[PDB]
RNA sequence: CUUAAAGAGUCAACCCUUUGCUUAUCUUCCCUAUUUAAAUGUUAGCAGCCGCAUAGGCUG
DNA sequence: AGCAATTTAAATAGGGAAGATAAGCAAAGGGTTGACGAAAGCC
DNA sequence: GGCTTTCGTCAACCCTTTGCTTATCTTCCCT
């Protein structure tokens, strides 16, 4: 028996579209399983996984090359060059009205649900985009799978990813077979044993070399099964779908 | 005359049990109409208390008193088939 | 706590000019629109004269 | 002061012409976006 | 003893010019 809570057109912009260093466009699953575990963490809403599509998106810049961001001199004791302009380092950035649709486990009404949501979204950050808009989040359930697609078609309309798997590596099937890639999670190098400076001092932290899998752009409504739709944290350190490789 | 009716989809995803269920029955599932003359629509006169209608109400009162003791020895699906029978007779009556 | 965290792309402009899409065409033959039937619904609410009446009555 | 009838059939065919051309110029700019290494005053 | 500023150091390309998908609709039935 199963809850969802969905946010309809996500107006964000700003999103950082760097996914990866040869992946640069709509943000993985990666992102908005990080979103969703957000929300675990500030809501307290323990989130298992997240389906997003994409109704809107579009990275600034032309057809073949992005839009570079005017950095600004914001490092210590390189005055004196702050007149000339600061160097670029690549990061794209996108506009995307995307649509959520997360599922939860709640025990009150939906309105505190909704309310919880709104406000982790009012100061939620989308790939690092500002959310500019959002629709007022709705709570569908699935009791079975007739709900479940009832679900599924309330994100309508909207472009969810769904996983197709990886046959030999990412540049060949992207040719041959023509799908996307994306991240999928992150693959460990060494351990760092320096956490002066990092987040927090007692977390552990990793190198990561982030590993990518394939997948395919399919409306909600034809997707078959919404399982396929729904990314979540995976025990791999990578993210995955519910239903699996998309067929 | 009616029954509250639940729109809310966590409430109709997990609610099962007898109370547990009846916490999430609100005024908004149909009673609650339009709702701007609820002043005037709870401030009550105390006319009732007359004989017949006193002695009644409490002698009704002791008999759930006196056996209240077996309602909690009953199962889920007990209370509900006899809260049923107890609506049948209420709105027969 | 999402390759998290962060960032001003600004500016400028003379698309010019030129032009022959002309030419000739058989649309054409054919043939049954035929047959009915109450306008009813009171089908009219008038003309004088008795009167202060545009109140009320009478006359045919 | 609404009442206005029903069916039945709507043409078979033969044609939609090719021959010509479809300009040549000249332009289409760069200006910022550099991190390590190395002298070298300076707390 | 670092430390912060500015000047010197080290380079060299082969490019290509839209789809990715493509939207959530009536049979029984009796009241």
């Amino acid at each position: 028996m199963r809850k969802f809570i969905i946010v309809k057109n996500v107006k964000v912009d700003g999103i950082n579209a760097k996914s990866s260093d040869i992946t640069v466009g709509m943000p993985p699953a990666t992102t908005f399983c990080g979103l969703g575990e957000t929300m675990s963490i500030k809501t307290g809403i323990v989130v298992k996984a997240v389906s997003y599509g994409s109704v809107k998106f579009e990275v600034r810049g032309s057809r073949f090359n992005t839009s570079v961001t005017k950095f600004a001199w914001q490092d210590r004791g390189n005055g004196g060059k702050a007149n000339n302009n600061s160097p670029i380092q690549p990061k794209p950035l996108a506009d995307g009205v995307f649509t959520l649709c997360f599922e939860v486990e709640w025990e009150d009404c939906a309105e505190v649900l909704v309310d919880k949501v709104t406000n982790f979204i009012n100061t939620a950050r989308i790939a690092g985009g500002t959310i500019a808009s959002f629709n007022k989040p709705f709570v569908k359930v699935a009791k079975d799978a007739e709900e479940l697609a009832s679900v599924k078609n309330a994100m309508m309309p909207c472009y969810v990813v769904v996983d197709c798997g990886v046959e030999v590596n990412i540049f060949e099937d992207a040719v041959n077979r023509k799908l996307q890639p994306m991240v999928n999670g992150y693959k460990k190098l060494e351990k760092i044993v320096d956490n002066k400076h990092m987040r927090d001092k007692f977390t552990p932290a990793y190198l990561a070399t982030p590993t990518y899998t394939m997948i395919g752009y399919k409306m909600v409504s034809n997707v078959d099964n919404f399982d396929q739709a729904l990314w979540q944290y995976g025990e791999n350190t990578k993210v995955k779908t519910i239903g699996g490789i998309y067929n | 005359h009616k029954k509250g009716l639940v729109e809310d989809p966590i409430y109709r995803a997990t609610k099962t049990m007898f109370t547990e269920t009846l916490q999430c029955v609100n005024v908004n599932g149909g009673w609650f109409n339009y709702g701007d003359n609820i002043d005037e629509c709870y401030k009550i006169d105390t006319s009732f208390i007359t004989d017949t209608y006193v002695k009644q109400l409490n002698r009704y009162r002791k008999k759930l008193l006196a056996t209240k003791h077996i309602w909690f020895t009953l199962g889920e699906d007990q209370k509900i088939a006899i809260l049923q029978e107890c609506r049948v007779a209420l709105m027969l009556g």
